[PDB]
């Protein structure tokens, strides 16, 4: 029958590791680097697009940064197709929660659910895992600003600053070096760009190769605001920090 | 070579053999010996029971299917429990719906068809048991032999199990004698016990060792064990 | 690397299904059976190997009836043949239930043909280990068919399969030449005994039991009926006489 | 009988490669060159009709297809896979959008649905990925004109101009030198023909080249008059004769 | 490194070997077929080989009557051929019931090519080892020839040929359409179109034919039918008088 | 029928519930507690069909308690009431709808404000200064329209309750055997034992 | 790989045979049947001294007249016990009587071969056989005091005495010589303790070994440690005497 | 509209002594005002020295007897030919009867 | 539709998939449980590989199942969330039908049963998780501590450890825990827990987290400052002798 062709995606190695989770994690280590930094007055999400092209439209494009809620957003590393499947269910979950409780979903609850869907493809069903690592950026009235990460294993953790994708080891060492607790958003924007610039496999870090977003509390509004940086705005902030 | 074609029942060998079926047939040959034989009036099962220790009971080889039909087993006993249970329901259905005692010929057809479906489906194994079915219906005394391949044969007499070739030669040589034992149950049991001892080599057939069953014209299917078989020793 | 023969639905590099070819091998190992189409009906005969004197004569019937007008005989794995007839029986009852009329033979042939072909489409099933010779009488003429493990079938003037198929065919071809306008039902039964006795040289080490059936417009009223007693003994003597 | 392939047929290798997706892209590389160029007031998509026999009627095989009155597709790779994808894409435009909103899905959203169907063939039990890369050209009221590429993995990217298939490496270089953000649609068609001339060794005319546009509304293509808010489809396939006109001055 | 050739999944080269091996299966019968279009008809020719003298010749056929207007010739083994036939017959009846008009030649072709594509993508189904040629006179498109393979590919034809010796018939026809300039057979009656097809079968294969060596199917306005041995026999006398 | 009353004052919500359980011609019990604590600062009173009444309340109680453990956090009175409504709103178009009317009385520790929610069996929710289910409303609503002030103390709320109960004991046809009174505030939920003989 | 319910060339089910090797690694269990009752004893075998021994539950009650001792992968026994209890209680509900020990054992054994990936006849959800053997002891009005050895193969034998686990063959050779039809209950208790003492790695005491009996009068009881301790003390006095 | 029940009349009677019991019943079977049969046995021997009758709607009565008799048969098959005691038969019948609590057998039954 | 048997017997009698699930547990961070006379203490270590974490929001290793019972684990974190969730539902279900909170033994037996079920079901792998379950039965003042593992086996312990280097800490507890006189105080029991982890963790100021569970639903987690004070005292003991 079919038994001859089954890869057995959900079995342990003699060492106690899950083959497909390990191999999917190896896939992500090749994907464009994404960086999240949490500050006292907001959160930064930065991501490096891959390779690029002259004709590749940057205006309509948004491949690595996604809006999940009015208060939650994600940076993606890995297969975009796999990510969009998980992104949609997360979008539905936040709306189900809002319909039930008349309150916006707390950030951890949303993360835990997605991290549970991923865990499933790890344990039953005989399908391959999602080749995706997420960085979650959010706000709620319980824990305020929050930064989480999740990977194909279904494991999630909380962070002050974190990186996913390529060269995370080199990126984490640099963040571990320059990050402090009483940081401001505008300082965090700088750290994110400097880190990406130092870990790039490309020549010069340019605007057409970056996606940038902030979750800041309105400097006069009092409400929480999401800002996906438009091509021209990143071009500006790249001269600010001093990379031209 | 062979290791490639014995993985499942779904696979044919290059010469056209079904090894999983053939391996199931081996469970029968490893099983304890049992014999069946008939005349025109009666049909008789004789079985040698096997134990594990001198502290264990002897495992039963004969199972009642209805008031007019039963069988003896050789091989996997749980499989025989499955197949005897099925034959109990089929006998039960025929009575409740048609008020009819199930014919021993279609009794064998139902067993054949049920075993066949396991030899063609993926994931299923073949049954690992041989069966000797005796009966008395509207056409007199009947004896059947069942193989896990699905093949079922009507016979005057036969034997299955270990060393069963000894008994089968005896019955083949004494055919004309026992076929005429009409109206005498005891002289048919005699011809059955003498047949089974032709297959003994190690032990002597004893009081808790021997198992006998009978069915016929004015005899419902009844099992004889223990001290009830002592007179045939 | 090869192993194209290990799974059913698989094509070999030369376009073959090796599992079907291996099923054919089980048929050739089986007992010989035949079919002879006459001027208004059909005659079926089969060899029955007497392994032991312990086998009750006239009791292990191999020829089967579908409906009231069709006869079936097969060589190879018997249980498979029994399975196929149970299907033939269901398929015919269904046809009668809807269309009132008893199933025409060409219609019945295709029903078995589509069923056997289905068992060569999936690796989760094993091909049928039988060639089936069958036919009967419908609203226009008499029909004879042979169905292969592949699902292939054609109409025949005469059909043979099993152990002595070569001997039978050679004999059947001489009948087609000597009787161009047709053979009678009485004559076909007698001649069917002759073919089986001549084909038995392939298993000449063991004794055998003859079994004949016929379905003829004027001889059986277009119904399937077994040949018994006087007519059978007449056919047996005809074969016994024409052997020296 | 029943399907026992409930497990993935595309899995991760030790290196992180998704083998079946990588191979599917190889099949797309073997396929005939198709392309797409986006102008200020329209989008052009073009491919070569590679005929399997001169006895075949290439008119009966459309490599360029309408998905909605304002959205069209073209491909490189395996023809049959494309055909079934077009069917599903047309259906999903109704089931997931038009039957809900009473209008056709915007270009990006239909692309997203097409990508989802292709992603599923990457993860679901008992299937291989689709052996095609699509180019989808479209217009919608709020986004203007757009061009997207959809890969076997289910990934999609927006393009100013691109090519896929055989000579896509040389074609992309040819398009880089010629594209600007001030192009009129008539210009884009001219470039499309020139780019495709470097791919085709054989005959080069309206009978061997398939070309379609996403441009102005075509009221003469609507089929009816009456409703003023309906002005006709923006998808138009150029005729054999209409192509030959632009080849006389080329 | 091995099992990419046993089920319908991609090889490193981007190939589906099971589909390629299914094409090999279509030639197993060693039979050639051709199809041409007339003014208002379509003709299929297929070789009839009956080697065994025990066979009934009338039951040996690779041309099927799918519906009142559509006919189909198969190149490939008969079990797969009959599988395809029955499905086509079933799909044709269903179309007429659901949509209120007879299924067009090209539409049925697309439908069968779609089913063939599915076996090319799903693992538990094997492709069928057959090439299907559909012919009709469509009430819109006129005389039609549409052919589908195990790859799920399908296209319309001016004329076509299928089988082991396909290339001989193909180039022979191509040369005729280069000579004539028009993309059909300029003849009013189907009887003379059948003669053309047989003549160009002989001139391409290099072999003569008797009434039992051929199998002919004809499609006219609102009718597809198959010629008896005698109708072919009449058609074989007509060619002998001209040459 | 069963008496179910709620009143929200300055810094607490008061719930009063009748003690009688009557079936047919007999009063089976005169000390029934028609309430469940959903969380430390949230209380629900209930009245309706015989079986449905308690079965629904305990179901809601289990879910909220499950939420609390999962999140190590307490849902706001608003969030609990939205949850209850949706359960009843699902219920009416099911095979056999829950026939239960509820009052949710909570103290929102985040907003520092008492909150009272009236939800009927159809899933009709509304936030109110004071509320009642069944026929009780036909007397108490107009009385509270007159005497209620939004800045009343918990003790003033209790006197106002006594006035509602004295009126229901005078005019309602059935003997509901008095009420059990509970106070929900910033310190949790407590029971007033001396109400029946104040 | 190779299917779960596949026959060996010798005519055996691979999975059943391997399951039998898992039982040989389990702790020793001993059953002795007499005319005064049936005695069941087990080796506790704690992995660490920190492990609280009286939580090792290798002797369980199925009904008032049926008890059970287990050996092998003991976690596999839960669902077998659960089935057994339900069968016993359900029988009393349909028939207002006690289930026969033989019927109860047969019921447990009907589950054993319900493994595989799709056996024709009945849909059976279980990926592998049980990796545990059972000793089922009880009493009924028809056949009296009984002892059954229930295997993962589906077969069950009746025994006068039986030992299962890591010391099973050495204990069985010993039980062969010691068992007679006139054994008293007190002799049977001391006999279980004697054989356990022999096959165990550790020195036997009331904490690392447990006793139980089933009698018609008092039903099925598990002995408290103080009772067993006194029987161990009594046994050492007898061995020393001769 | 279709009525699934009917009334076949008849009366049954059971009395127990010290070492014996009797179960009697008239042999008349009726529909409305017509007689169907003057002799239609209504009390049955069921094996294991149990006699049974289910009076009322005969189709339901014959169903139950048939179903119980089959229960006795399977009891022997399942429990080593054990005799079914009268109290066990009684409890088993309760489960047969209550098994159709929402589409009952219209019978008064005595064993 | 996927029911492939993944947990199966090997020729010598092992279920390799269950055996490999234990290896995942051996890789997980260390977890320890010790019961005093009137309390149970759960200790856990935290990884030092990456330490730019947000400790406020990061899932803690000790989870409350009900107001009176806690569960800690060693192994695959993602797997544990499934077990914890199921245990929390059974706790609420038990209260609903029995009108009484779960006993610690009951909850343990439930979790163990879930774990076992995944070792003989089609199309599932075993849980790569061993748990320590601790608490006090309703109205009861006797401490309870249980351990489960991938096979579904469970038992109660005076003291137990699971996870990486559990061999070393078990060695420590075996010669430092006296069943005769257990830790009489909460202060005593906490100290012994930290001592055991200090063999494995190597200077764990924040890398050690302690949770104390007392009778009648009194569960409290210890802060960094409080734990650090035990660490400070213990290290001073060595240099005196």
């Amino acid at each position: 029958g079919s038994r001859r062709y089954d890869s057995r995606t959900t079995i342990f190695s003699p060492e106690g590791r899950l083959y497909q989770v390990e191999y999917a994690l190896e896939s992500i280590s090749h994907a464009g680097t994404a960086i999240g930094i949490m500050a006292s007055d907001g959160i930064v999400l930065a991501a490096e697009r891959k390779v690029t092209s002259t004709l590749l439209e940057q205006d309509t494009s948004t491949e690595k940064l996604y809006k999940l809620n009015d208060k939650i957003a994600v940076a993606v590393a890995g297969l975009t197709a796999d990510a969009e499947i998980l992104i949609n269910t997360a979008r539905i979950h936040a709306q189900n929660y809002l319909k039930t409780y008349n309150e916006d979903i707390p950030v951890e609850i949303l993360v835990r659910r997605l991290s549970d869907i991923k865990q499933g493809y790890t344990q039953h069903g005989g399908l391959r895992p999602f080749g995706v690592s997420f960085i979650y950026a959010g706000y709620d009235d319980r824990y305020g600003y929050q930064l989480y990460t999740s990977n194909p294993s279904g494991n999630y953790t909380g962070w002050k600053a974190i990186s996913v994708g390529a060269n995370t080891s080199a990126a984490q060492t640099l963040l571990q070096m320059d990050y402090k607790d009483d940081m401001k958003v505008d300082d965090a924007i700088e750290l994110a760009l400097k880190t990406l610039s130092k870990t790039t496999d490309s020549s010069a870090l340019t605007y057409d190769r970056l996606e940038f977003a902030t979750i800041r509390k309105g400097a006069n509004d009092g409400e929480v605001y999401q800002k996906i940086f438009k091509p021209q705005e990143i071009k500006d902030i790249l001269v600010k920090t001093g990379i031209t | 070579f062979r290791n490639n074609y014995d993985g499942d029942t779904v696979t044919f060998s290059p010469t056209g053999r079904l090894f999983q079926v053939e391996y199931a047939l081996e469970a029968i040959k490893q099983g304890s010996v049992t014999v069946g034989l008939r005349s025109n009036t009666h049909a008789v099962l004789v079985a040698l029971k096997r134990n594990a220790d001198e502290l264990s009971s002897y495992q039963k080889k004969i199972i009642k299917c209805d008031e007019h039909m039963g069988l003896s087993l050789a091989g996997l006993a749980p499989d025989a429990r499955v197949l005897s249970n099925y034959l109990r329901q089929q006998c039960n259905y025929s009575s409740l719906v048609f008020n009819r005692k199930l014919a021993v010929e279609r009794a064998g057809h139902l067993l054949c068809d049920k075993a066949q479906k396991n030899t063609q489906s993926y994931g299923g194994r073949p049954y690992g048991v041989g069966l000797l079915i005796i009966g008395y219906d509207k056409s007199g005394a009947h004896l059947l032999e069942f193989q896990p391949s699905g093949n079922v044969t009507e016979l005057y007499g036969t034997a299955i199990g270990a060393r069963s070739q000894g008994a089968k030669t005896y019955l083949e040589r004494t055919l004309d004698t026992f076929i005429k034992i009409d109206g005498n149950p005891d002289e048919l049991i005699k011809a059955g016990v003498e047949a089974i001892s032709q297959s003994l080599r190690d032990e002597s057939l004893t009081v808790d060792n021997l198992s006998i069953a009978i069915v016929g014209k004015d005899t419902p299917f009844t099992i004889y064990d223990g001290e009830a078989v002592a007179k045939y020793i | 690397g090869t192993g194209y023969d290990l799974s059913n639905s698989v094509f070999s590099p030369d376009g073959r299904n090796f599992q079907v070819e291996y099923a054919v091998k089980a048929v050739e190992n089986g007992t010989t059976s035949i079919g002879i189409k006459c001027n208004d009906g059909v005659v079926f005969a089969v060899e029955k190997l007497i392994t032991s004197k312990l086998l009750v004569p006239q009791k292990n019937v191999k020829i089967q009836v579908v409906d009231r007008h069709i006869g079936c005989v097969y060589s190879g794995l018997i249980p498979d043949g029994r399975h196929l007839v149970n299907r033939g029986r269901e398929e015919a009852a269904s046809f009668k239930k809807l269309y009132k009329t008893p199933i025409p033979i060409p219609a019945f042939a295709d029903r078995l043909g589509q069923y056997v072909q289905a068992h060569t489409l999936y690796n989760s099933v094993r091909p049928f280990g039988v060639s089936t010779i069958f036919g009967g009488v419908d609203k226009n003429g008499a029909h004879l068919y042979m169905l292969e493990p592949s699902g292939s079938y054609w109409g025949y003037k005469g059909a043979a399969t099993g152990k002595g198929r070569q001997s039978a065919k050679a004999e059947l071809e001489k009948l087609v030449d000597h009787h161009p306008e047709g053979l009678s039902a009485r004559e076909a039964v007698k001649q069917a005994a002759k073919i089986i006795y001549l084909a038995h040289e392939d298993n000449k080490e063991k004794d055998f039991e003859l079994e004949i059936s016929w379905c003829s417009l004027s001889e059986t009223n277009g119904l399937h009926k077994f040949v018994k007693g006087d007519l059978l003994q007449e056919a047996i003597d005809f074969a016994q006489k024409e052997i020296n | 009988m029943t399907d026992r392939y409930s497990f993935s047929l595309t899995t991760f290798s030790p290196s992180g490669k998704l083998g079946q997706i990588d191979y599917a892209l190889t099949a797309v590389k073997q396929g005939v060159t198709s392309l797409g160029i986006k102008a200020t007031n329209g989008v052009v998509i073009a491919t070569e009709k590679k005929s399997s026999s001169p006895l075949a009627m290439s008119e009966t095989l459309s490599k360029v297809s309408l998905l909605t009155p304002d959205i069209g597709a073209v491909y490189s790779g395996m023809g049959p896979d494309y055909r079934v994808l077009v069917d599903k894409s047309r259906k999903v435009a109704h089931t997931s959008y038009k039957r809900i909103y009473g209008e056709y899905p915007p270009t990006k959203l239909l692309v997203s649905e097409v990508a989802k169907i292709m992603q599923e063939a990457t993860q679901s039990g008992g299937v291989r990925p689709f052996g095609v890369s699509l180019l989808i050209a479209g217009h919608d009221e709020f986004n203007g004109f757009s061009l997207y590429q959809v890969d076997p993995s289910g990934s999609y990217f927006p393009w100013k101009a691109t090519a896929i298939g055989k000579g896509s490496v040389a074609a992309k270089t040819f398009l880089e030198k010629r594209w600007n953000d001030e192009l009129e649609l008539e210009d884009a068609i001219h470039i499309a023909l020139l780019t495709l001339k470097e791919s085709v060794e054989g005959e080069f005319n309206g009978d061997t080249i398939e070309l379609a546009i996403i441009g102005d509304e075509n009221p003469d293509l609507l089929g009816y008059t009456g409703i003023p808010t309906d002005k006709g489809p923006r998808f138009r396939k150029l005729t054999s004769q209409e192509i030959n006109d632009r080849l006389e001055a080329l | 490194a091995g099992y990419d050739r046993h089920i319908t999944i991609f090889s490193p080269e981007g190939r589906l070997y099971q589909v390629e091996y299914a094409f090999k299966a279509t030639n197993q019968t060693n039979i050639n077929s051709l199809a041409v279009r007339g003014k208002d008809c379509t003709v299929v020719i297929s070789q009839k080989k009956v080697p065994d003298k025990l066979l009934d010749p009338t039951t040996v056929s690779y041309i099927f009557c799918i519906s009142r207007t559509i006919g189909m010739v198969v190149n490939g083994p008969i079990p797969d051929a009959r599988n395809a036939a029955l499905r086509a017959k079933a799909e044709a009846a269903e179309f007429r019931y659901k949509y209120g008009y007879d299924m067009p030649c090209d539409v049925l072709a697309k439908r069968m090519a779609n089913l063939s594509q599915i076996y090319t993508q799903r693992a538990y189904m094997r492709p069928l080892g057959v090439i299907l040629t559909f012919v009709s006179v469509d009430e819109e498109l006129g005389p039609s020839i549409y052919k589908t393979d195990p790859a799920g590919y399908y296209v319309g034809y001016k004329a076509t040929a299928t089988g082991p010796k396909q290339q001989e018939i193909t180039t022979n026809l191509e040369n005729h359409f280069k000579k004539s300039k028009i993309d059909h057979i300029n003849e009013e009656s189907w009887e003379k179109v059948v003669e053309f097809a047989i003549t160009h079968m002989i001139d391409a294969l290099g072999t003569e034919f008797s009434k039992n060596d051929l199998e002919v199917g004809v499609a006219t306005k609102d009718k597809f039918f198959t010629l008896s041995a005698e109708n072919i026999e009449e058609r074989l006398v007509a060619i002998a008088e001209q040459d | 029928m069963d008496i179910i009353l709620g009143i929200r004052v300055q810094d607490s919500v008061i719930l009063a519930s009748s003690k009688a359980v009557t079936r047919g011609i007999s009063v089976l019990k005169d000390s029934d507690d028609k309430t469940r604590q959903l969380s430390p600062h949230t209380l629900m009173s209930f009245a309706g069909e015989a079986g449905d009444t308690v079965q629904f309340a305990e179901y809601i109680q289990a879910n909220i308690q499950l939420y609390s453990i999962r999140e190590d956090y307490e849902l706001s009175p608003q969030a609990v009431s939205s949850f209850v409504r949706q359960e009843l709103a699902k219920s009416i178009r099911s095979r056999r709808p829950y026939q239960v009317n509820v009052l949710i009385g909570g103290y929102d520790k985040k907003k520092n404000k008492p909150e009272l929610y009236q939800i009927d069996y159809l899933g009709t929710k509304v936030e109110l200064p004071y509320g009642a289910h069944g026929y009780s409303g036909f007397y108490t609503f107009s009385l509270l329209d007159h005497h209620y002030r939004p800045d009343m103390t918990t003790e003033e709320g209790l006197d106002l309750l006594k006035l509602c109960v004295q009126e229901l004991e005078k005019r309602m046809p059935m003997d509901f055997k008095g009420v059990i009174v509970k106070i929900v505030d910033k310190d949790g939920i407590r029971q007033v034992d001396d109400f029946q003989a104040q | 790989d190779r299917g779960v319910s596949t026959f060996s060339p010798e005519g055996r089910l691979f999975q059943v045979e391997y399951s039998l090797e898992a039982i040989k690694l389990g702790s020793t269990a001993i059953g002795i049947a007499t005319k005064e009752g049936v005695v069941l004893g087990v080796e506790k075998r704690a992995t660490s001294p920190l492990l609280e021994s009286d939580s090792i539950e290798k002797i369980v009650e199925i009904d008032r007249h049926i008890g059970c001792a287990m050996s092998g992968l003991t976690a596999d026994a839960r669902s077998m016990i659960e089935h057994a209890r339900t069968a016993a209680v359900t029988h009393n509900l349909y028939y207002d009587e006690d289930i026969n020990v033989e019927s109860l054992t047969q019921s447990v054994c009907d589950l054993a071969l319900r493994f595989g990936e799709g056996a024709s006849g009945e849909e059976r959800l279980m990926s592998r056989p049980f990796g545990v053997a059972l000793l089922i002891a009880g009493h009924d009005a028809d056949d009296g005091y009984q002892l059954f050895h229930a295997e993962p193969s589906g077969t069950f034998y009746r025994y006068n005495a039986k030992a299962i686990g890591s010391g099973s063959e050495g204990a069985q050779a010993e039980l062969l010589n010691e068992w007679h039809s006139s054994l008293t209950l007190k002799e049977a208790e001391l006999l279980v303790l004697k054989i356990l003492k022999q096959v165990m790695e550790e020195k036997l005491d009331e904490n690392n070994a447990q006793l139980s009996c089933i009698t018609k009068q008092d039903g099925f009881k598990i002995y408290d440690n103080e009772k067993t301790a006194e029987l161990i003390k009594e046994l050492k006095e007898k061995e020393a005497a001769e | 509209q279709f009525n699934p029940y009917g009334d076949n009349g008849g009366t049954i009677l059971g009395i127990a002594g010290e070492d014996f019991a009797v179960l009697a019943g008239d042999t008349r079977n009726i529909t409305d005002y017509s007689i169907n049969s003057r002799y239609e046995p209504k009390v049955f021997d069921c094996g294991d020295n149990i006699v049974m009758s289910a009076n009322g709607f005969a189709a339901d009565g014959d169903a139950l007897v048939k179903r119980f008799k089959n229960s006795v048969k399977w009891y022997h098959f399942d429990h080593n030919d054990k005799k079914l005691s009268i109290n066990s038969a009684a409890r088993n019948i309760q489960h047969l009867l209550y098994g159709k609590r929402f589409f009952p057998y219209y019978v008064h039954t005595i064993i | 539709g996927y029911d492939r048997a993944l947990s199966i017997f090997s020729p010598d009698g092992h279920i390799f998939q269950v055996e490999y699930a234990l290896e995942a547990v051996k890789r997980g961070t260390c977890a320890v449980g010790v019961k005093g006379k009137n309390c149970v203490v759960l200790g856990c270590e935290r990884r030092s590989t990456l330490k730019l974490q947000d400790t406020r929001i990061t899932p803690s290793k000790v989870s409350k199942i009900d107001s009176h019972v806690v569960l800690s684990f060693s192994g695959l974190n993602a797997d544990s969330r499934i077990l914890i969730e199921k245990a929390r539902v059974e706790a609420q279900s038990h209260r609903l039908t029995l009108e009484d909170p779960v006993t610690v033994e009951y909850l343990t037996r439930y979790v163990a049963g879930v774990q076992q079920r995944y070792t003989q079901s089609g199309g599932v792998r075993p849980f790569g998780v061993s748990t320590l379950i601790a608490g006090f039965d309703p109205r009861d003042d006797e401490p309870k501590l249980y351990q489960t593992e991938p096979s579904g086996i469970y038992s109660s312990w005076s003291a137990q450890t699971i996870g990486r280097n559990s061999k070393t800490v078990r060695e420590f507890l075996e010669k430092n825990y006296d069943r005769k006189e257990p830790p009489a105080t909460v202060e005593e029991c906490v100290k012994l827990t930290v001592r055991s982890l200090l063999e494995v963790v190597q200077t764990g100021a924040k890398n050690i987290e302690i949770t104390v569970v007392k009778p009648d639903s009194d569960i409290v987690a210890l802060s960094s400052e409080e734990i650090n004070q035990y660490v400070t005292q213990i290290e001073q003991e060595k240099q005196e002798q």
